């Protein structure tokens, strides 16, 4: 896993 | 007791102070700045993480996001596209074009009545979660590629790298670029260095009104909520102050200019746009109050692969009275969000 800024 | 009015901090450390950063961290929960969610550390003069930004146009931004936004009455959903590979001097062109560059304006409150009135037009390109540092190897102080907090217990004893989580993340910003209302991964802190460019404009809500937030936002997005309980864990998730303050949130606001530290604590939510051309460096960390909140902490099943770190190190190291307990599910445990982390009780005595 990896942090993200937002998804779709 | 300390920070009633629980309202963001700003902090002006020595040379001297700032050197430990755990240690500072510990200082400013002393007087009580974890109770706004969000803080602002102003560095010395005297320091710098890099001598020159004249050396990163060549950096790649492997997969920058153009930010779809839909909505109206100050609820909206962002939906975040992953467009082809870019350069940071190819970004820069375009984020300073006629098209995308920031408007003209007199006042910050003028410049965010335009992004609340124009979020859903135009979508940017957001140059986010890029893998990178830009401090110099030498920079002891506040190095977001090696802050020493107990975070460094995940990788020290398991081998586990969780990209921008323990390691840092390069964001390169244009104007009116958005980060949607959330909080950490696992509830941790995050620290958020703007190197240079345009500035960064926060809101937050106090840890102690986290919880009235989610339940105004399940109501507004009630069909979000159903299909899973942390759905703003998704980061898409954007409501306008106005409408926090038409439904009674209590929260601040505060803009980060270039050389500014930025520190959320846990469970602090906090949602933010970009002014213009910038470019930030952050990761995640922790110190001992974290553990409760990691223990706690309420995540998103309905994605795969989302941020899940093993609390078992954590308890068995700091809380050992607690840790046959906590495994046979009945650490009922409470968490008081106005408490400073342990480390803190040096400057309260
Ligand atoms: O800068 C951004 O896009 C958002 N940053 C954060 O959410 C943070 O530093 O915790
Ligand atoms: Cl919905
Ligand atoms: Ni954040
Ligand atoms: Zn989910």
């Amino acid at each position: 896993a990896r942090k993200s800024t937002g998804g779709k | 007791t300390l920070n009633p009015s629980a309202r963001i901090m700003t902090f002006y450390p020595t040379m001297e102070e700032f050197r430990n950063f755990s240690r500072y961290i510990a200082y400013i929960e002393s007087q009580g700045a974890h109770r706004a969610g969000l803080a602002k550390v102003v560095p010395p003069k005297e320091w710098k993480p890099r001598a020159s930004y004249d050396d990163i146009d060549d950096l790649v931004i492997p997969a920058p996001i153009q930010q779809l936004v839909t909505g109206q009455s100050g609820l909206f959903t962002q939906y975040n596209i992953q467009k082809k590979a870019m350069t940071v001097r190819e970004f820069r062109k375009i984020a300073n074009s006629d098209k995308y560059c920031t408007p003209r304006y007199s006042e910050f409150e003028e410049l965010e009545r335009k992004y609340w009135k124009n979020l859903t037009f135009n979508p940017p390109i957001y140059g986010a979660d890029v893998n990178g540092t830009l401090y110099e190897k030498h920079v002891d102080e506040w190095n977001i590629g090696r802050l020493r907090t107990i975070l460094d217990l995940v990788e020290k004893e398991s081998g586990i790298t969780i990209e921008g989580v323990n390691t840092p993340y390069l964001y390169f910003g244009m104007w009116k670029t958005s980060f949607a209302w959330h909080t950490e991964d696992m509830d941790l802190y995050s620290i958020n260095y703007l190197h240079f460019g345009e500035p960064k404009s926060w809101y937050s809500v106090p840890p102690e009104h986290g919880k009235r937030l989610e339940r105004l936002a399940k109501g507004f997005f009630p069909g979000s909520a159903q299909s899973c309980e942390a759905f703003l864990r998704h980061k898409m998730t954007l409501i306008s102050p106005l409408m926090l303050k038409k439904y009674g949130i209590p929260f601040d606001k505060v803009t980060q200019e270039a050389g500014e530290f930025m520190i959320t604590f846990p469970y602090g939510y906090h949602a933010g746009f970009n002014h213009g051309f910038n470019c930030a460096e952050s990761t995640n960390f922790a110190t001992r109050r974290w553990i409760e909140y990691g223990k706690q902490a309420v995540l998103c099943s309905c994605r795969k692969d989302m941020v899940k770190i093993s609390m078992d190190v954590f308890v068995r190291k700091f809380q050992p009275e607690r840790y046959k307990l906590w495994k046979a599910g009945k650490d009922n445990t409470v968490i008081d969000h106005t408490l400073p982390t342990p480390e803190a009780a040096e400057f309260l005595k």
